[PDB]
RNA sequence: GCAAACCGCCUCUGCCCGC
RNA sequence: GUGGAAAGGCGGGCAGAGGCGGUUUGC
């Protein structure tokens, strides 16, 4: 069961900019109308020129299985199918990017839960996954729960344009649409689960370089030297810029596809 | 949004100084699933259970002011009994167990007319700035009534607190702790 | 039956893909010896280094690199085979036999792959009028096998590492549903998954000897040294068909072999009797075919005329069985030009193409004996 | 071109795999890096990515030759068993490193033909490290050896050999 | 009334791969400490397996134990599963959600049942608390150091499902703890009554002796259990220990003894001072 | 309904790999240079072993096919086999009907009874157990993992090969072109110490559950274990040490009160053979 | 006088049901 | 005089089907 919980970021500074009561009464209706009327027409599949290409597991249904529990004026707590809660968070973000002039942001926590979980626990988890995305950059999404070292250099949440660019590179080569993989990777999930175990060696010690050639051997003996040509060679510029390796951010793209598959 | 502070940053917030919040909470609230297995057919029935899982060096502690003859007569022999039974929760699954050490804490606090409560309050008079806590526990299988406490860190003025004794249909009277633990604090104009 | 013992009538080499370098060997006599480098090298230290790691990597003028142990030492050998021929000037690479503890046995994967060639030959003889009804079910390509007209007359023009037998094994053993090609093999649909052969008991050291295989078919013959089981060794092997595995699969097998068993009676009952009638019709037919060519050595024909009046089931194994005995192409002799364009398509001679001796030119026989004959019963 | 592609740490993992799928450019620039590997005679010469840098330059120069992994498996499985002894079983590999030197010496004493150079360059590299490993500890300074020898074989599958 | 706390320390030896799942990158993960990532054996998977083995032990001996333990006279061997009525005549009398457990319905009956006196009962107007505390078993210092030395502590094992006719293979993976591991357990019995504690220790050792021939969690029937109790020390912790704090507890010495060299091999011998001080 | 406990018939011994055994794994576990298709291995000691899953399932595979041969001959002795007809649910993709192989696991049909009391009268699913919705009958045998025996531990220390590499080549018949691969296998003659624990629940039918477990053992020495046994790799031989009984009074006392049957020189076809009742007569004197 | 060439894996399966 | 008391994440599931270490011809 997929749960998203989002709100507009640095909104109190926006309404403090209004200097007259007619100007406040305009900015507080237009922000109210996005989470009251126009969030319905996003779930209704409209506005395709404005939204565009978003990370979708399955293609967009005529009737989405989405139950909007709350949507207040900045805050929204929406539950639904975990494949369509995932896509809608990128579909709400892009429309809110263009309903404004690109000046106000969102932040979304995302959880994936058992059915038979108490709902006060699904709120208290996603409220923590929202606040983890909120004290980091306030234009960034929490996608999936993820392991990372406690060195303070790694952060669990993706920025919006970062994850949506990680999806346009890594998903059209391993994923075909509607819960199936591509050619030459059918019946090869054992590549992908062990690929996350090589990602766990980055988690246990990021200074150890043992993950670099184990990726090259495991992609090598399967003949898949074309897939993932940057998980084999270490990025020296990332060690220069003090940003994580590309083996670290591939978890949010693989683990969604491994959940999309029967697994 | 911050809930706790360091031993050093607490002494700054008592003086209305600039302070910083800690980066890391020493525990987590995980949800371990258990199961109830049938004795003949091994049928499963999952329920969920939440916990508090501490880190490698982390733990929990409380503070004691009082005469030393009451401490090593009552508080100190009681905490070693409680090292082998629990503090709340499923003590039969090994939850509330610990090892006890005794140390010394010293807090720099400004002398004032007001004070913060480092425990639950159950005040006599109405406090200054507070935060409601509403809980009532259990006593020998008897369900205690919910009592409006005050959460920790709330501000009182010249308040001692006071325990309420309850009946609950037992043989002995049940006292419920609501004494305050006053440390001096500096306030603005309300 | 169980434990159907065999005997050995010609030299028999089951390879392991390994040769003995001359640093492993020092023949003191007409007998040869396999020295133990791991023990001998670690035993020649007490008298002392880095000279052994330098000289063995150098490989100078073999003889002296194995006779230098004779100075102040002797007697470090493992198996000590016999040469049994007028050769060995070391300059040789003895190909070794498959051994489980230094003891020669016959692997069961090698005796099953010889029965599978005999069984494939029987299926293509009897099964073009019935070969269309097999691929009439979920293949839709039998019309190409009907318009060509006995699926062999199509397969010579159908082709016109190497996956040449991919369609022909998919017709006689396993019809699949569909592929990018017409049909393919399915291992789950096979009568030969009920054929259980097991590794034999180990033969013995006394029956193992080195040989000197001369290649005949060119004016300059080449020798190859190899070790093989001497003729006259008899071990025991157990072969049985699990009839219970055929009763469960009476509806799931889809092949021409299954359409050779439903005509001798109950198809889960005559498969073991069909099995040996396929053996004595592939291997007796390749036995008679080699009496035509007389390019060998005389005495070779006196071996083939003596292979008759010999009880039991005669079949090839091993390494000296030529292209005629590992391959359907005994049946592809009667085509001629239908196989002549395809044999150059597949290719053969190297270092263009062999014109008149394309397939059968090489004969590998050890000491004037055509090697690789084992007779079950 | 090839020397600029073959940079310091991970110059072109994606780039050298395309160029190795060549003749004159890699017969010289990788020869300098093979000589750079032999000039680093100490096995503990690289606490950084330079073990991962040498082994890419090694396995690019060996992929230009044949280097059948099947020929080397007697050494490669022997390196597996000696590392298995380090897990509280044994602590002296000197009685068996000589065997592993001998199995390295027996392999080049067998490998004759077009595949001499595929084993001559392989002979050139591991033996100055096996010179160091004779008089060395085996939990440390052999840890850095066996991880180097894995990365040689590992990138050799990525560059397209075996 | 409180008299002391018999404390049972030792080790759990996973002779075969032990799997205690969680169902949340391996497809079926054993549970783990979230801060270290190390596996552990819970105190609740150990206790419900000591109890499920011991309740079937009592279920076979209802008639033979009517006069050593009362309130086994109100139970008939069997479950109350067909007739959906709790606290009926049969033994496994309480339905929780879909499973039937022997839990005695009152305090006045759980003081006589051998299961519920040792393991506890819920009841209505009863709440009989248990007398044992089973801690979470964590890896021994020697096995946390192998985690530091870069080893694998949890393997991943692949099984397969095969058709009985066409041999279609259908595999899945199961993470399980590497065989040979050493855990550290702890069981603290609470001496409430001073008369029937020998029967509560000798029943707890019987539950452990059945656990060394059954399995602990997981697949088990396909060989994922095979546990072994390695005792270190039994300590008494008297009532005089908790008041004055001076270290005069009574310590048994059993460095290398089994669960069956401890039940009667030394039971008159090892508990000689504990049965004297009471 | 009515689960009881009387004891645990324990069947120890050794497994002799008369022909070389291959229980395959997958690789890629931080392993670089090795034989393709490796035997599974104990990660702590390094040595190969036989899983209890590979042995409990292989005995189930041979015994379910033995019962499918006779669905008119066992039904006079066991009820609920009259619910089943010989066949499979492969020609009709429906789970529970008259066909004897009824559970689609993922794609493969395996005889598992869907209910408790249907499986309580089934000769297969009372010995090997069953899953179901609301019934879930559990098993009565547990088969543990079989590591190398203590003397073959010592041969690994001495340097003797505990594995080997057999190369098998597949040859296309038309072009005679080899397609070589190398298969690791345990050396023939190796020996693994095994463990089968039967859990005695109903004293009315426990003769049969040992006579059916010893039937599937004798079917396994006729069949193969693991591997590619149609090409040689099977040929398991069971060497018993000792049947033991472990009564209920053992686990309460601690005294060695177990009834120890001795077949230290007997065979799996010799235990089922005349003498079954000569060897288990003191178990019946205890029950 | 003795070899030197190529082939070194191929193709089907991959968590269900039950709270 | 303890938001407590009772509660196994497990029941069933062969890493399996097919496969001659082979053939060719010269430098
Ligand atoms: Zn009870
Ligand atoms: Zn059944």
């Amino acid at each position: 069961l997929g749960v998203m919980k989002g709100d507009v970021d640095r909104l109190g500074e926006f309404f403090s900019s209004m200097d007259s009561p007619s100007k406040l009464a305009t900015a507080s209706r237009f922000m109210d109308y996005f989470f009251k009327g126009y969030i319905g027409a996003i779930i209704e599949g409209k506005f395709g020129y404005i939204i565009g290409d978003v990370p979708s597991l399955r293609d967009w249904p005529e009737e989405p299985d989405i139950v909007v529990v709350y949507a207040g004026g900045d805050d929204f707590f929406i539950v639904g199918a975990w494949d369509q809660i995932f896509e809608l968070a990128f579909r709400v973000r892009r429309a809110f990017n263009a309903y404004t002039g690109g000046k106000l942001t969102l932040s979304v926590g995302l959880g994936y839960f058992d059915e038979r979980t108490p709902i006060y626990r699904m709120a208290d988890v996603v409220s923590e996954r929202l606040d983890t995305a909120k004290d980091e950059g306030r234009n960034r999404v929490f996608v999936v729960g993820r392991s990372r070292p406690l060195d303070g250099k790694h952060k669990l949440s993706y920025e919006w344009n970062h994850y949506e660019e990680l999806w346009r590179t890594y998903a059209p080569r391993i994923y075909a649409g509607n819960g199936r993989l591509k050619g030459k990777l059918e019946s090869k999930k054992g590549l992908l689960w062990k690929l996350l175990e090589i990602r766990e060696l980055y988690v246990r010690d990021p200074n150890d370089v043992r993950w670099a050639y184990l990726t090259a051997y495991l992609l090598g003996r399967h003949g898949l030297s074309d897939l993932f040509p940057e998980l084999v060679g270490i990025d020296t510029k990332a060690v220069e810029r003090k940003e994580p390796q590309p083996v670290y951010w591939v978890d949010g793209v693989l683990k969604i596809v491994l959940m999309a598959v029967r697994r | 949004k911050a809930k706790y502070l360091d031993l050093k940053n607490f002494e700054l917030a008592l003086r209305l100084r600039p302070f910083t919040i800690p980066e890391e909470i020493p525990y987590a609230r995980v949800d371990v699933p258990r199961v109830v297995l049938d004795r003949v057919t091994q049928d499963s029935s999952i329920y969920f259970w939440e916990e508090i899982r501490f880190r490698e060096k982390s733990g929990v502690y409380f503070l004691y002011s009082g005469p030393r003859e009451v401490f090593d007569g009552y508080i100190a022999p009681a905490m070693r009994f409680l090292g082998d039974t629990g503090i709340g929760g499923k003590s039969t699954w090994g939850a509330g167990l610990f090892e006890v050490e005794f140390h010394e804490m010293k807090i720099d606090a400004p002398g004032s007319e007001y004070s913060v409560t480092l425990s639950n309050a159950l005040p006599t008079k109405t406090p200054v700035l507070w935060r409601l806590l509403r809980k009532g526990g259990w006593s020998f299988g008897r369900r205690k009534p919910r009592m409006t406490f005050i959460a920790e860190g709330s501000i009182v003025k010249n308040d001692p607190g006071g325990m309420e004794r309850l009946e609950l249909g037992l043989s002995h009277e049940v006292y419920v702790y609501g004494l305050t633990f006053p440390l001096g604090v500096e306030l603005p104009e309300g | 039956m169980t434990e159907r013992t065999l005997k050995v009538l010609s030299p028999l080499h089951i390879g392991t893909g390994n040769e003995l370098t001359p640093v492993d060997i020092y023949p003191r006599e007409n007998i040869i010896h396999v020295l133990d480098t791991e023990r001998l090298v670690n035993d020649l230290m007490n008298l002392g280094e880095l000279n052994e790691i330098l000289a063995l990597l150098k490989n100078p003028p073999a003889y002296i690199w194995k006779g230098y142990i004779e100075e102040f030492h002797l007697d470090p050998s493992d198996y000590s085979i016999y040469t049994l021929k007028i050769h060995g000037r070391k300059s040789m690479q003895i190909k070794e036999f498959i051994k489980l503890n230094g003891r020669p046995y016959i692997p069961g994967s090698s005796l099953k792959g010889a029965i599978r060639t005999a069984v494939l030959y029987k299926a293509l003889k009897e099964c073009d009028a019935r070969a269309v009804m097999r691929v009439v079910s979920k293949v839709n390509g039998d019309v190409a096998r009907d318009i060509g007209r006995d699926v062999l007359d199509y397969y010579m023009s159908f082709l016109s590492r190497k996956r040449a037998d991919d369609l022909l094994e998919a017709i006689v053993f396993g019809m699949e549903p569909d592929r990018r090609s017409k049909i393919r093999y399915e291992p789950k649909r096979d009568p030969m998954k009920a054929l259980i052969v097991r590794d034999s008991k180990p033969v013995g050291r006394k029956h193992l000897a080195v040989y000197h295989v001369e290649v005949i078919g060119n004016p300059q013959p080449i020798p190859i040294w190899v070790e093989a089981i001497e003729p006259g060794a008899a071990t025991d092997v157990e072969i049985h068909v699990d009839t219970e595995a055929l009763r469960l699969n009476a509806d799931y097998f889809n092949g021409l072999l299954w359409e050779c068993l439903k005509e001798r009676g109950e198809p889960g009952e005559v498969f073991e009797d069909f099995l040996w009638e396929a053996v004595d019709e592939f291997y007796t037919a390749v036995m008679k075919y080699e009496t035509i060519e007389v390019q060998k050595f005389s005495q070779v024909r006196s071996f083939y005329a003596s292979l008759e009046d010999h009880s039991g089931h005669v079949l090839r194994l091993g390494w000296g069985s030529g292209w005629l005995a590992m391959t359907i192409g005994l049946l592809l002799v009667e085509k001629g030009y239908k196989w002549e364009n395809v044999r150059k398509k597949l290719g053969l001679g190297k270092k263009g193409s062999g014109f008149s001796r394309e397939f059968p030119k090489t004969r590998r026989l050890a000491d004037g004996m055509p090697m690789g004959w084992v007779v079950l019963e | 071109v090839d020397a600029s592609r073959l940079f310091g740490e991970s110059p072109d993992v994606v780039g050298i795999k395309k160029m190795l799928e060549k003749g004159k450019q890699w017969e010289a620039i990788q020869p300098y890096f093979d000589n750079v590997v032999r000039e680093a005679k100490n096995f503990l010469e690289w606490s950084p990515n330079k073990r991962l840098a040498n082994a890419v330059t090694v396995a690019a120069y060996l992929t230009s030759q044949g280097l059948k992994t099947n020929q080397v498996r007697k050494i490669l499985d022997m390196a597996r068993t000696t590392e298995l002894k380090v897990k509280r079983g044994e602590g002296d590999i000197k009685d068996d490193l000589v065997k592993m030197r001998y199995l390295l010496a027996y392999t080049v004493g067998k490998a004759t033909g077009q595949s001499k150079y595929s084993l001559d360059a392989f002979h050139r590299i591991l033996d100055p490290m096996l010179e160091v490993l004779m008089g060395s500890p085996k939990k440390e300074n052999f840890e850095k050896f066996y991880d180097f020898l894995q990365a040689v074989v590992a990138y050799h599958k990525f560059f397209g050999g075996g | 009334r409180f008299y002391g706390k018999i404390v049972i320390k030792g080790k759990i030896k996973a002779v075969t791969g032990l799997h205690i799942g969680s169902q949340r990158g391996i497809a079926n993960p054993v549970i783990k400490d979230p801060h270290t990532g190390l596996p552990y054996i819970p105190g609740s998977s150990l206790k419900g397996r000591l109890r499920s083995l011991f309740e079937i032990l009592v279920n076979s001996r209802l008639g033979e134990w009517r006069e050593k333990y009362p309130s086994l006279a109100n139970y008939s061997p069997g479950s109350c599963r067909p007739d959906n009525q709790e606290n009926c005549g049969k033994f496994f009398n309480r339905k929780i959600n879909r499973g039937w457990i022997h839990v005695c319905p009152d305090y006045e009956t759980a003081l006589a049942c051998p299961v519920c006196r040792l393991f506890g009962a819920s009841g209505k107007e009863s709440n009989f608390p248990s007398r044992i505390i089973v801690r979470d078993a964590f890896l021994t210092k020697e096995w946390e150091e192998k985690w530091r030395a870069g080893e694998a502590i949890t393997e991943a094992k692949i099984e397969v499902g095969i058709d009985r006719v066409t041999s279609q293979a259908n595999p899945r993976t199961n993470e399980r703890v590497v065989a040979g591991a050493e855990f550290e357990f702890e069981i603290i019995y609470n001496v409430e009554n001073t008369t029937h504690w020998r029967d509560d220790i000798k029943n707890l050792l019987t539950a452990m002796a059945l656990l060394e021939d059954s399995y602990l969690g997981g697949s088990g029937s396909r060989g994922y259990g095979k546990v072994k109790f390695i005792f270190d020390s039994f300590e008494f912790r008297p009532l005089d220990y908790y008041r004055t704090g001076k270290d005069e507890d009574i310590v048994s010495i059993d460095a290398r003894e089994k669960s069956v060299s401890d039940i009667l091999s030394g039971f008159d011998s090892l508990f000689s001072e504990v049965e004297g001080k009471l």
